């Protein structure tokens, strides 16, 4: 319901078990570097009017050039409309480009 | 036995079933005087009925306690030296024990101290699902003794130089005892192979007479994981997958769960025919049981048609992918189909009738 | 989805509506009929989910009922459901308005006419004494003796009884006899072997009063002109007396100790069938029929479901031997369903909790064949027996949250797979788990709505 | 039967000046449950009992308070129905008296907590678990547990036996404890929404046992000794 911010990451691989999250910019991750540990939860979207609940399970970050990559490692637990209504189960799948903020 | 008559839940067994050991072998011996003696499995005659007069009769004896005078204690005062000679007839009531000098008597830890045994007997013996084992009668209308023994055996044999099919119809028979009843013909059809197997055998040749056992739903009384209670059946048949062949006697047997069958009387299987196995744990199951097949044909099973099957073993020269035709007559069950008999309508049940044949007698 | 149900059921010939296997109500799941009324089903979920609504229309769609309208007004199908509950919670659904005209007899503890003496010598020995007491060696022998005796005066016609046997007798003439020979009194002096009375007369037998009414004799002396005896336990079972006559006092049991008819009397010997007539529904013409029990206690629930249960075996056991005469299957099908199982069948062997378990295990082995059926729901399904859930060959179970349940629902049944397994926590509202036989090959579903929905310390001591 | 320890089993006398008879019973319950109403929280001590008979009176204790539930609560079930009164067993350092591998001596205090663990809740006893090495505390009492409580763990053995028993905690979420701050913890089971990691504040009052300090009172010089009237007291009798 109340407006989220600016987003952190895409999506880049999906599946009813897994979702990886990429960050390509440091400053914006030492940013929420506090809201982005082991236990924490996401939201990511699934079309228009829609919000999945995921849980991180899995971070590593890496420097390689021939320069940075972030990868967040997710797991869904539920749903959570435009409305406020958390309804637990997972059946829909969110389609890479798609976005993710942190939990208010 | 130790089954069917005592149920071991009561924790009074370590001096209830010592008892019952004893009880039953005097009479045991007592009934059969040709046959001298025997022991505590001797297959030969006794009566459970007088068994239970005589463990309810010593619920009320009173035997005297004089100096001197050791003679038991009647109405006319008639002196026993054995039991046998006033049990039998009627339970025999003494006169009641007391410190008087004239009718001192004792009484000891079975005068009734077990009682709640006694109780549950009369019962097993009223249930008239199960006369069949406890009150089993001829034709004529006579009682079966020992002489009979050639009917019990022959209806399941037949004839040697004709060929047979017997069908045992397990369903009517009650839950709790089917496991005895298998146990028992098992270990019947397989000493009249012992038996008949004496000589012909001269010089390692099978007999005329070959006998084959079909095990249908074994799952239900060859558990891989049941008590004690469930037991029995598990040893009668596996004797037969360990030294029948040697007797003539062979086994078949047909599961519709494999997981939670037996694992050694499946071990000792030579040949192997499998349809189409839709459950995982099965299907590793029978992949491990038979290392013939490569792990690559076993992934077969899953996508078999109707009435085709895999044969695996020593009789064909190579595994092989069949196909049977349709059997006629078909095999079929008379089965009850409920929401077929729903869309009838209401039907008049002449309660009446029902409850006049309910109630016996 | 229109080719979907027809590959699903088109093999069938009598086929059950059963949900919405996806979100579009278009795809109707169909099971095979029979072979899911045809065999046991189980139903076992979690607290805080609507399975009450789920077994609610499967019900009503078995019936015929559906959107507040009987289908079937005008005719009556041929139906046969007996229900218990202990929630209180399933006499709406059906409890529709009396245009459709539907007849459904509800029962609860105001109106039972269930008597005592149908029952077996087990229950009853437990349903009046009490084994930790501890002085039972020789009370219970008097006590078996009396009502066997009791049997005897009531009734001349039948022959060769026992205790077991089910015929008419009171409770009060053995509570009269138990008085009377706790009080009774033998005359010591010369010829007076047997009951000396307060008018100094002697009785050939106890027989010709002492059932019939209580007595009051002479007092023991050890002079020659006043020796008496008094009975050998005077002064010992006075207790059973008292537990006794305190507990028959209770209210709520009223029913058991003395049913009366509508008219007043007492229920009869001959007075039989009627009986049988009401658990079935044969008495109103009323195809379900419910079993609200919450009024009685924690104790006497497994002796009274064992003898519901033996009733409602034993008579389609009669009728398909009837009808076999006759050459034919039962007609009448019984369908039994459980709710709160675990409450009378429990994991841990209890002593009271047996009586009442054999008697449902039974239906589990023999009933398909002889026309009675089962179908199970617990909210705590680790504690239940396993003998029971394991014959059920379809499973359908809703949100299981917890871990000791759920790992139960897991061993029972290895049919389930390892990657749907971790779906039963989590699962929304209406999603349930079918698995077994009847799905031509197995779903995920979810429902609709039913409309009708369902709705002193030192006191204890003494007991110890 | 001489020993002077062991006298509150074999030597209780009433606190009149009388022995204890068979009626005095209800008195001793009275200590462990109190009135049924206005709550009560008893407290154990078994640091100065002796070593050889702690499980005999646990296993008592145990038993006792179970019969005093299946009483209570035979009647009041009326319909599905948890009595007023619920108790609740703290058992703290489990591993003491409840070993996974041990001979019969130990035996008496599984036998009673188990029942506790298969049959509680329809008469009202629960149960708390506390241990600082899960790994040797008997297997069938934590698989009866529905919700966990778990702070920082360091030793491998026990990270991967509670990894096993919490089922949806996975591999990813276990790697979260060996790196848990002061007064963190993870949440698990039934009567959360979703798994979390929280954090506690510091109680008032704080639980500070009154242990004995060696090195801080090594320094000191010697204490000159009464032997005299410690021996006299030592006479006794």
């Amino acid at each position: 319901m109340p407006d989220l911010g600016t987003p952190i990451g895409s999506v880049t691989d999906s599946s009813p078990s897994l979702i990886r999250i990429e960050i390509s910019s440091a400053e914006d991750f030492e940013k929420y570097k506090s809201m982005l540990g082991v236990g924490q939860y996401l939201l990511v979207a699934s079309g228009n009017n829609l919000y999945l609940l995921a849980s991180i399970t899995g971070v590593r970050a890496t420097h390689v050039e021939r320069n940075f990559r972030f990868q967040i490692d997710t797991q869904p637990i539920g749903t959570l409309s435009e409305d406020g209504e958390f309804s637990r189960g997972s059946h829909s799948l969110p389609v890479p480009t798609e976005y993710a903020y942190v939990t208010p | 036995l130790e089954q069917i008559f005592i149920e071991s839940n009561e924790h009074n067994s370590h001096n209830q079933i010592s008892q019952f050991r004893h009880a039953v072998v005097r009479n045991k011996c007592k009934h059969n005087p040709t046959l001298t003696n025997l022991s505590f499995d001797t297959p030969v005659y006794f009566s459970i009925d007088e068994v239970v007069t005589y463990l309810e009769n010593m619920n009320n004896e009173v035997i005297g306690k004089l100096a001197g005078e050791g003679k038991p204690k009647l109405a006319n005062e008639t002196l026993v030296s054995d039991r046998d000679e006033l049990y039998f007839d009627a339970v025999q009531s003494f006169i009641v024990a007391s410190q008087a000098a004239a009718t001192k008597a004792s009484n000891g830890p079975f005068n009734g101290e077990f009682d709640r045994m006694i109780l549950r007997l009369h019962t097993r013996l009223a249930d008239p699902r199960l006369q069949f084992l406890f009150y089993p009668k001829k034709e004529d209308g006579e009682d079966l003794a020992t002489g009979d023994f050639a009917d019990v055996v022959r209806q399941f044999v037949g004839y040697m130089t004709k060929s047979n099919v017997s069908i045992i119809d397990l369903s009517g028979i009650p839950f709790e005892v089917l496991s005895i009843v298998v146990s028992l013909i098992s270990r019947m059809i397989f000493d009249f192979g012992f038996h008949y197997s004496k000589n012909r055998h001269v010089g390692g040749a099978v007999s005329d007479v070959p006998i084959l056992v079909v095990c249908e739903e074994a799952h239900n009384y060859l558990p891989r994981s049941g008590g004690a209670a469930y037991d029995a059946s598990r040893k009668s048949i596996e004797r037969i997958a360990k030294e029948g062949r040697k007797y003539g006697v062979t086994l078949m047997v047909v599961s519709q769960r494999p997981s939670e069958v037996s694992e050694t009387i499946f071990s000792q299987c030579s040949n192997f025919i499998s349809l189409r196995l839709t459950n995982a744990v099965d299907q590793t199951y029978v992949k491990s049981l038979l290392p013939d097949l490569s792990a690559g044909l076993g992934d077969l099973l899953p996508n078999l048609a109707q009435g085709e099957f895999l044969i695996v073993g020593d009789a064909p020269l190579m595994p092989t992918v069949g196909h049977f035709a349709l059997p006629v007559p078909e095999p079929h069950s008379r089965s009850v189909n409920y929401l077929q008999e729903w869309n009838s309508g209401w039907r008049h049940v002449d309660f009446d009738s029902v409850i006049d044949r309910w109630r016996g007698k | 989805p229109a080719v979907l149900e027809g590959i699903f059921s088109h093999q069938i010939k009598s086929p059950f509506a059963l949900g919405t296997l996806g979100i579009s109500p278009d795809i109707k799941l169909k099971i095979d009929g029979d072979r899911f009324f045809s065999k046991h089903v189980a139903v076992v979920g979690s607290t805080g989910s609507g399975k009450s609504c789920a077994v609610a229309k499967i019900l009503q769609t078995a019936v015929g009922i559906e959107s507040k309208a009987n289908a079937h007004k005008a005719a009556q199908k041929n139906s046969h459901i007996v229900i218990f509950d202990i929630h209180a919670e399933y006499a709406a659904a059906f409890n529709l308005e009396a245009g459709e005209a539907f007849t459904l007899n509800l029962l609860g503890v105001d109106n039972l006419r269930l008597p005592y003496w149908l029952m077996n010598a087990q229950e009853l020995e437990q349903i009046f004494i009490e084994s930790n007491e501890h002085n039972s060696h020789n009370q219970i022998s008097q006590f078996r003796h009396a009502v066997v005796r009791n049997k005897c005066k009531h009734n001349p016609t039948l022959t060769n009884l026992s205790f077991d046997t089910p015929v008419y007798f009171s409770i009060d003439e053995v509570v009269t006899y138990l008085e009377n020979m706790n009080n009774e009194v033998i005359g010591k002096l010369a010829g007076e072997g047997k009951p000396k009375l307060a008018n100094e007369t002697l009785v050939s037998d106890r027989d010709e009063l002492y059932f019939d009414a209580v007595q009051s004799f002479i007092v023991a002396s050890q002079a020659a002109a006043t020796k008496a005896s008094n009975g050998p336990f005077n002064g010992e079972f006075d207790r059973m007396i008292l537990r006794l006559h305190t507990r028959l006092a209770d209210p709520r049991l009223q029913f058991l100790f003395y049913p009366k008819k509508e008219d007043g009397e007492d229920l009869a010997t001959g007075d039989f069938a009627d009986v049988v007539r009401q658990f079935v529904g044969y008495m109103t013409k009323s195809n379900v029929s419910i079993i609200d029990l919450s009024g009685i206690p924690f104790e006497v629930l497994s002796i009274v479901v064992s003898l519901i249960s033996r009733m409602i075996f034993d008579f389609g056991f009669h009728y398909s031997k009837n009808r076999h005469v006759g050459g034919a299957v039962s007609d009448v099908p019984i369908l039994v369903v459980c709710e709160e199982a675990h409450n009378y069948l429990p994991r841990s062997g209890g002593a009271a909790y047996d009586a009442s378990r054999k008697s449902i295990e039974r239906i589990a082995k023999e009933g398909r064949k002889y026309g009675v059926t089962l179908m199970v729901v617990s909210q705590r399904p680790s504690e239940v027996s396993e003998t029971i859930f394991s014959q059920c060959s379809n499973f359908i179970s809703l949100r299981l949250t917890n871990a000791v349940d759920q790992t139960y629902v897991k061993s029972l049944l290895p049919d389930l797979s390892a990657g749907l397994g971790d779906l039963l926590p989590n699962l929304a509202q209406g999603e349930f788990l079918i698995v077994g036989d009847a799905p031509l090959m197995p779903t995920v579903g979810h429902f609709a709505l039913p409309v009708p929905e369902p709705h002193d310390f030192d006191s204890v001591i003494d007991r110890w």
